[PDB]
């Protein structure tokens, strides 16, 4: 329960996760801008493209991330980008983070040209993950685990990622069995949600299709990480 | 390919 390799590992990750990266100036638009399907889409695009950068900076500061193959570093980023955004947005909605402006963020998502087919599942996820009543520590560790996934397609040296992920998985279990002796199945719950997170990759590809055919444009950065061809 | 990401990683 909390060794010296782990107490220091965690603090490095929470120090990263807490590095207030998303500019207030930017996130403030969620609240202050006009509400309409076009403006809702534009604001969400700006959040996502900014968030990708925040993700890259947080990823970089992950232990032993920079010691990886360059081609694998990209496959992990492109592979986890969406799942990481769902985690951060989830935290917004569940933790009511001031910077996120939960209720208005929800207004914008619910009117940005996203089919009910995806809206329904999306917010179902949000509700269930909230019912986990996770801590910021958990939110941070889950994000780190998702980013460092050896399942990602096109990956070459999978075992090397597994080597960076395993330690993080263990620390998370430690925070589950220790802080939650009440129910040891808590760690299994978290992992369960991860599978659920994965489902949104397909949903997201279809959301992009629909936006695209309706003449919506994304940023160079998002076009690249999402392969918007 | 994927130059923008390599640029952010090296930044
Ligand atoms: C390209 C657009 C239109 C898109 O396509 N699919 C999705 C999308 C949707 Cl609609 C739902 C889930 C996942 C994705 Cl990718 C999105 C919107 O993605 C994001 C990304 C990131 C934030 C986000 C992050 C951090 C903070 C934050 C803080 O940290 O202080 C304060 N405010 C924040 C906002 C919101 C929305």
């Amino acid at each position: 329960e909390l060794t010296p390799d782990q107490q220091t590992l965690l603090h490095f990750i929470m120090d990263s996760y807490n590095k207030q990266r998303m500019p207030q100036e930017i996130t403030n638009k969620i609240l202050k801008e006009e509400f309409s399907a076009e403006e809702n889409f534009l604001i969400l695009t700006e959040m996502a493209t900014n968030h990708v950068q925040v993700l890259v900076e947080f990823t970089k500061k992950l232990p032993g991330f920079q010691t990886l193959d360059h081609e694998d570093q990209i496959a992990l980023l492109k592979g986890s980008a969406v799942e990481a955004m769902f985690l951060r947005s989830a935290e917004i909605f569940n933790k009511k983070l001031p910077s996120g402006h939960s209720d208005l963020l929800e207004e914008r998502i619910r009117n940005s040209g996203i089919s009910d087919e995806y809206i329904t599942p999306m917010f179902s996820f949000y509700k269930s993950i909230g019912e986990l009543k996770m801590t910021q520590e958990e939110y941070a560790l889950l994000t780190a685990i998702v980013i460092l996934s050896p399942d990602r397609q096109y990956i070459k040296d999978r075992e090397a990622v597994e080597k960076l992920q395993e330690p993080l998985l263990d620390v998370l279990q430690k925070l589950c069995k220790i802080h939650q002796p009440e129910n040891p199945q808590h760690f299994a719950c978290l992992l369960g949600r991860l599978t659920e997170l994965r489902t949104f990759n397909h949903h997201h590809a279809e959301m992009l299709m629909s936006w695209r055919v309706n003449d919506h444009k994304f940023t160079p950065l998002l076009c690249e990480i999402w392969d918007v061809q | 390919d994927h130059q923008l990401l390599r640029y952010l990683l090296d930044k």
